[PDB]
């Protein structure tokens, strides 16, 4: 068998283009917010999986006190 | 050769047609036998047509007899295929058309023979079922009647030029002779509509809406070519609303060229009614598309809006302009340009009254209550504006409501941030950074730093009453270069600011403020500045009052039973004084002493204030951990483990303290220490230091992670303490703190809470199997084991079971085979570990679960499996097949 593509349909029909007209919904969406506060844009950047597993559960704001637990990070 | 010589990308392509063309005047039905040709082998259609062929079949039967002999091989064909070898053909392909036609214009074309044979031929394989012909034909199709509409255009200059000629002679012979050219132009003109009329109705209006989304929209590309060419023939309703239509196919790449075209006749030029009418009919469907599924599209429908803004502005309503300025705040910054361009020229199109626009805008605001995204959105069209430090300083100091002060000062702050370290905000970025990029930056970071050394002193006089506003303006120096607080002969400012943060911190008991200013005042103290010494004595004065308010209030606090004025005290105190531990070394204040006194204090009597608590157990973790740094005496050394170890215990009785959040402090903090003890350390002898918590310890905080973590507004706050708690623990688990027999009870809630705590379960899966391919294989089944004995509060095949068998394909995804086998060996034993009365033995239905991780073996390992498993099962098991024996027969089968 062909590996040749055909088509057994060519058009859409007229009657489906007055549908996509009539009903654009699923084609538009919601609006995609940026972090709205401060608080949840920092929680953007320190948030996932590869940064959690990396840093402490009470922050620190000394590098120096930092190195201290990712030290121990094999 | 055609066909090759287009292929090759050899020749340029005005030699090739003009080859062509002699040819055709030598030998016409050689020439345009060659050309059908062409057309069919670009379809990657191997066939030949033959002359004979040419002389009596008709295209229809060609048409069939090429796709009997199309001999291909794949699917393929050469408009699909990939690689810049074919993108080269592909605009090969279409130059050779336009030449082609263009060099024809004034004589071959107007022959009966050479355009309607390519016409007709095209029409013919547009129609075919066979694809490559369909999409071929089409694409050559569109481009020869763009090629068209260009003669078409030619044709209508030669008439006007003629007509005014004819004019003129309105006073001979020449007369005659105008009025024949005129005549003969005539029919030019209606022959060339012909073969327009033909293409366009024997093509486009089919293939326009082509089952084939890369058929529609090289159909909608051309024709907005066309009206754009040679407006004043298709520049009209007749041929919009074709593509007023396609702006609704589903499709995005179809969508997108519907709005390539429009935007083409909008920028350069204008105006058009025949347009404006248009696009007033579609101006809904229009600004809904500036939030298309498909971004790449809303970007262009923002852009045609911004073009659409230009040649009138009245077509756009309020509503609208809104929904487009919403986009300012958009997840996606190509977006969030786009509709920032658009803002800018509605509402800003010296610089004064353009920065109290901006603070409007932003109030009226209702998405973001931060500016950094607003900020990023206007950073490349309103550079001058948003960098003009020197115009919005004075708006806050020289004689404007609070509210809007409270909105400018955060909108400098985010223009500073942004100037100052040289990248969008998290999600708009993508550098490392260019040459003039960061010849900007040292300028930027100068005129900032000379202007607000001198500005924030005044500036933090002025607003320190107002917690939100400082603490935005604390943030400012962090951005300024400091070698220039001496270069620049400033130091007099310095130690204004030093006074005016001093005077904040004492005055202010809001964390995030205090948290703003020990920050802050970590950025001046860096000993590579000239200006450490300085600042680091007020510094050290500082702590000195707060430290000695401390032991003061402590005196009173701690015998005459103090009520909750005496707390605030206290409390307050103690903010001011762990935000500053936690940045700053204060070692040299034995503050141990003061805090453990208040934390043994806190569970001997029960009635200690939550907040007191807290910041008194996060202050001591910042006392261990500040010792810990200078680590050079040897008795040091073990005064350090004294207050370590003795500070585990009370953070172990804190952790079944009745406050919820006082629990969560201590275990945090406890998570924190033992990874910081754990005999990691070692990179350097501190051999003494290592803690190893006793199984006391470990399952009182695995008893906690169960019932904080695990049980089923704005929540999502709440599910981000979850997180962090229970990444707490799974690194614990990871770096082998704990054994990894207690990731048991947390690899079964992978499935059953998999959107609040999926990625960190199967990040500690993984990180478990880099460290041990076969006990992560051993204790994935323990979890298994733990959800079938759970369910056994012995008899259906249920909802529950059928999520333990799902969890257990996921398991089985990751399993070489030695961590396998070690599985199946375990889930045997589980299975027949109890005996029934009137026997299959308790735990059978285990072998159902089990089976799920058969597929993963080998013949050979599974005739191992299976050896293991005759050691349980016997001739009688092996016979008794109906009922209740089928975990145990599929088991077997799995295997065999």
């Amino acid at each position: 068998k062909r590996k040749l593509i055909v088509d057994s349909v060519k058009e859409l029909d007229s009657k489906t283009i007055r549908a996509q007209l009539s009903d654009y919904s699923d084609i538009v969406t919601t609006l995609d917010l940026a972090p709205p506060t401060k608080k949840l844009m920092m929680w953007k950047e320190t948030g996932g999986v590869e940064k959690l597993f990396s840093l402490p559960a009470q922050p620190l704001w000394n590098n120096r006190l930092l190195k201290l637990f990712t030290r121990c990070l094999t | 050769m055609l066909f090759e010589v287009v292929k090759m990308g050899k020749s340029a392509m005005q030699s090739v047609v003009d080859d062509w063309i002699e040819s055709y005047k030598h030998d016409r039905d050689i020439a345009l036998l060659d050309l059908i040709n062409f057309f069919i082998q670009c379809s990657g259609c191997k066939g030949v047509v033959t002359a004979e062929m040419f002389r009596h079949m008709q295209n229809s039967e060609i048409i069939r007899k090429m796709t009997e002999e199309f001999d291909e091989d794949s699917g393929d064909y050469p408009l699909t295929m990939a690689g810049p070898q074919w993108k080269k053909f592909k605009s090969s392909f279409c130059e050779f058309i336009g030449v082609l036609v263009r060099q024809c214009q004034y004589s071959i074309i107007y022959d009966e023979y050479m355009m309607d044979t390519v016409i007709s031929l095209l029409t013919g394989l547009s129609d075919s079922q066979v694809r490559a012909f369909r999409h071929t034909s089409t694409l050559a199709a569109m481009k020869l009647m763009t090629a068209l509409v260009n003669v078409a255009l030619n044709l209508s200059i030669n008439m006007d030029n003629t007509q005014r000629q004819y004019e003129a002679e309105r006073n001979n012979e020449r007369l005659e002779l105008l009025l024949q050219k005129r005549k003969e132009l005539q029919e030019n003109q209606d022959e060339i509509e012909n073969m327009m009329n033909a293409i366009f109705k024997g093509v486009f209006v089919h293939r326009y809406r082509d089952a084939i989304a890369e058929i529609r929209a090289i159909c909608i590309e051309e024709i907005g070519i066309w009206m754009k060419m040679y407006s004043d023939a298709f520049l009209n309703d007749s041929y919009l609303k074709y593509v007023g239509w396609t702006m609704h196919d589903k499709q995005g790449e179809v969508r997108l060229k519907c709005l390539t075209a429009l935007q083409g006749l909008y920028y350069n030029k204008e105006l058009n009614s025949k347009l404006e009418l248009f696009t007033s009919r579609f101006k809904d469907r229009i600004v809904s598309m500036t939030l298309d599924k498909e971004y790449d599209v809303a970007v262009q429908a923002i852009k045609l809006l911004t073009l659409v803004l230009q040649s009138s502005e009245e077509v756009l309503t309020a509503e609208d302009c809104e929904n487009v300025y919403h986009l300012v705040y958009s997840a996606h910054r190509p977006v969030a340009v786009a509709a920032g361009e658009f803002l800018y020229k509605k509402l800003f199109s010296p610089n004064a009254n353009l920065v109290k626009t901006l603070v409007f805008f932003f109030l009226e605001s209702e998405l973001h209550e931060h500016a950094a995204y607003l900020v990023d959105s206007m950073w490349d069209c309103a550079t001058e504006l948003l960098k003009d430090w020197e115009c919005m300083n004075s708006l806050l100091l020289e004689e404007l409501t609070d509210r809007q002060e409270s909105a400018l000062i955060e909108i400098m702050l985010c223009t500073i941030r942004q100037a100052a370290e040289c990248h969008p905000p998290v999600g708009r970025g993508t550098r490392v950074l260019t040459a003039k990029e960061k010849k900007t930056q040292l300028d930027d970071r100068t005129k900032i730093t000379e202007l607000f050394a001198v500005a924030l002193p005044q500036l933090l006089a002025k607003y320190s009453v107002d917690a939100e506003k400082v603490t935005n303006l604390l943030q400012l120096p962090q951005y300024f270069d400091l070698e220039i607080y001496t270069t620049g002969r400033l130091e007099k400012h310095l130690d204004a600011l030093l006074r005016q943060i001093r005077n904040i911190v004492e005055k202010h008991t809001d964390t995030d403020v205090l948290e703003a200013c020990s920050k802050t005042y970590h950025a001046l103290c860096n000993e590579e500045f000239t200006i450490f010494n300085r600042v680091d004595i007020s510094r050290s004065q500082l702590i000195d009052e707060l430290a000695d308010k401390f032991n003061r209030l402590l005196e009173d606090f701690l015998q005459e039973e103090p009520d909750e004025d005496d707390a605030y005290q206290v409390l307050s105190t103690l903010k001011r004084i762990t935000a500053f531990h936690n940045a700053h070394d204060l070692s040299k204040w034995d503050l141990f002493a003061c805090n453990y006194k208040l934390l043994k204090t806190g569970i001997e009597n029960g009635d200690m204030p939550e907040q007191i608590v807290i910041h008194a157990l996060q202050c001591t973790h910042y006392v261990i951990l500040w010792q810990l740094a200078k680590i050079s005496t040897k008795e040091d050394l073990l005064r350090l483990k004294k207050q370590m170890r003795v500070f585990c215990q009370i953070c172990q009785h804190y952790l079944t303290n009745v406050n919820t959040t006082v629990k969560e402090q201590a275990f945090t903090i406890l998570c924190d220490i033992l990874m910081i003890f754990s005999h990691q350390i070692m990179s350097d002898m501190l051999e003494p230091l290592v803690y190893t918590p006793d199984s006391s310890l470990q399952s009182e905080l695995l008893s906690f992670i169960l019932d904080h973590v695990f049980i089923e507004a704005s929540k999502i706050e709440a599910l981000h303490k979850r997180r962090n708690l229970l990444a707490a623990f799974c690194k614990l688990i990871v770096y082998t703190v704990v054994e990894m027999n207690t990731a048991a009870d947390i690899f079964k809630q992978y499935m059953k809470y998999y959107n609040d705590y999926g990625d960190i379960i199967k990040e500690t899966m993984s990180k478990t199997r880099q460290i041990d391919k076969i006990q992560c294989a051993k204790t994935l089944i323990l979890s298994l084991q733990q959800l079938f004995n759970e369910m056994i509060q012995f008899d259906r095949s249920s909802s529950t079971f059928s999520g333990i068998k799902e969890l257990a394909r996921r398991f089985a995804l990751t399993f070489t085979r030695e961590a396998i086998a070690m599985l199946h060996k375990d889930g045997i034993e589980f299975a027949f570990k109890e005996p029934n009365q009137g026997e299959p033995p308790l735990n059978l239905a285990f072998l159902d679960i089990l089976s799920e991780f058969s597929s993963k073996l080998l013949r050979q390992d599974k005739r191992t499996v299976y050896v293991y498993l005759e050691k349980f099962m016997t001739f009688q098991m092996s016979l008794r097949r109906e009922d209740v024996w089928l975990p145990l027969m599929s088991y077997r089968n799995s295997l065999l």
